[PDB]
């Protein structure tokens, strides 16, 4: 039924290691570029 | 009280410079300073002697949005060169 089962679980293991090693860094870089607007702070000056 | 401690602490004698340029000699100015400036201060008091701290260039932005004005003013500045180093030049 599945002639590719061995190599598909090999690539599944490599994809698990890639998306465990990579996706936290992309989340870190997202938070690092959104880091300014998370910390921006307003004040109200009329006369 | 604040101005009294301000004048007692800041306008001290070993940090002030009499500077005079133009049509005047040096022995004349020196002797006038010996007559008048000698006796000023130099007896600094006991505590809180003024000494600088290396101030922290944060680096940020402030924007005062006020849309009832004709023109816009923007200033942008980066790190400090100082005084003694030839990076100033």
């Amino acid at each position: 039924a599945e002639p590719e089962h061995d190599h598909r679980k090999r690539m599944g293991l490599k994809m698990l290691l890639m998306m465990g090693l990579l996706l936290p860094l992309v989340y870190a870089m997202k938070r690092h570029k959104w880091s300014v607007l998370k910390s921006r702070k307003l004040a109200y000056r009329p006369p | 009280a604040d101005l009294t401690e301000y004048l007692s602490r800041h306008y001290k004698a070993p940090r002030m410079v009499l500077a005079a340029a133009g049509g005047l000699e040096h022995r004349q100015l020196l002797d006038l300073a010996q007559k008048h400036f000698s006796g000023l201060s130099g007896t600094y008091d006991e505590d809180a002697v003024p000494t600088l701290t290396p101030c922290r260039f944060t680096g940020s932005e402030i924007r005062h949005r006020e849309d009832g004005l004709p023109l816009a003013h923007v200033a942008i500045a980066v790190e400090g060169p100082g005084w003694a180093n030839p990076d100033n030049v």
